[PDB]
């Protein structure tokens, strides 16, 4: 047959990297994927699956794979896994506790960190609740954490509820920008995702 | 990395006044914020004051607002909180701490959440007692 090489290199080489409050989705569809040269790749910090094998993955077909990308600081990346608590996983990204899927990543200090600081990278805060799997929030309202109630305007106990990393290439590693990369296996329509092994 | 020495503090009798300095040492951002925090005994730790990096955007509690006034040095990368009116409630360790400030839509933002915070200081005692 003839097919499409699924695009993975549009989301694991790309020069730019959605922040994580805002974290990128890609549907990826219609295409044959081989998901160990990624897993055999020296790039990543952190390959871990809770779904099968990456070799057991080129025999399976799935109707759609997501690849879900984003920075956030190196020793938050343990909280991209099921049953993981913090401001990440809380207020930003949240994996199911029946997650099926593998999360990637790996130390970008080299390009998303910069002398001065690179503040383009931002992390949400404050919530009033935590985010359920898979969702996102883009919200930019006043967040009240004290008994006074602000009408829209930044206060002592009224916060931005995003805030900026401030990466620098001098941090420590566990402050330093990491890339991540997570994809999710779905199977619902017609199975177009496909591994080189059938 | 960044990191902040604490200065000043001790013991004052109701209605005294004292002086806190911050010396932030290491490699700061262009942009960054400074807050005053203070934990007395049986409570959590909370925000007294928070400023920018320029001098401005100065913010405080209610509980301080009026009688503390936090400050920066022009020549050094020194930060001051100035405690006039001190009464024995506001006995506490009080610390320093540094975070980046927040640039969004082309807008910066200079805050001081406690649970953001990226680097604290060892923290100064402060005794307002009779
Ligand atoms: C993203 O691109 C890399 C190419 O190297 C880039 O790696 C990024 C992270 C960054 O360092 C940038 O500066 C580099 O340009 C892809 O990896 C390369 O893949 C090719 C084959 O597709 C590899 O060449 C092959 O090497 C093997 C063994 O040496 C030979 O048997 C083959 O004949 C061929 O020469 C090359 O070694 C890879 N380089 C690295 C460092 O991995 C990477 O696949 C790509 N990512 C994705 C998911 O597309």
């Amino acid at each position: 047959n003839i097919t499409n090489l699924c695009p993975f290199g549009e989301v694991f080489n790309a020069t730019r990297f959605a922040s994580v409050y805002a974290w990128n989705r890609k549907r990826i569809s219609n295409c044959v994927a081989d998901y160990s040269v990624l897993y055999n790749s020296a790039s990543f910090s952190t390959f871990k699956c809770y779904g099968v094998s990456p070799t057991k993955l080129n025999d399976l077909c799935f109707t759609n794979v997501y690849a879900d990308s984003f920075v956030i600081r190196g020793d938050e990346v343990r909280q991209i896994a099921p049953g993981q608590t913090g401001k990440i996983a809380d207020y930003n990204y949240k994996l199911p506790d029946d997650f099926t899927g593998c999360v990637i990543a790996w130390n970008s200090n080299n390009l998303d960190s910069k002398v001065g600081g690179n503040y383009n990278y931002l992390y949400r805060l404050f919530r009033k609740s935590n985010l359920k799997p898979f969702e996102r929030d883009i919200s930019t309202e006043i967040y009240q954490a004290g008994s006074t109630p602000c009408n829209g305007v930044e206060g002592f106990n009224c916060y931005f509820p995003l805030q900026s990393y401030g990466f620098q290439p001098t941090n420590g590693v566990g402050y330093q920008p990491y890339r991540v990369v997570v994809l999710s296996f779905e199977l619902l329509a017609p199975a177009t995702v496909c591994g080189p092994g059938s | 990395q960044v990191q902040l020495q604490e200065s000043g503090g001790g013991l004052v009798q109701p209605g005294g006044s004292l002086r806190l300095s911050c010396a932030v040492s290491g490699f700061t951002l262009d942009y960054y914020a400074i807050g005053w925090f203070r934990q007395a005994p049986g409570k959590e730790r909370e925000g007294v004051s928070c400023i920018s990096s320029s001098g401005g955007n100065t913010k405080y509690a209610d509980s301080v607002k009026g009688r503390f006034t936090a400050s920066r040095d022009n020549a050094k990368n020194t930060f001051y909180l100035q405690m006039n009116s001190l009464k024995p409630e506001d006995t506490a360790v009080y610390y320093c701490a540094a975070i980046a400030a927040t640039y969004y839509s082309g807008s910066y933002y200079f805050q001081c959440p406690h649970d953001g915070m990226d680097y604290w200081g060892k923290g100064t005692q402060v005794t307002v007692s009779s």
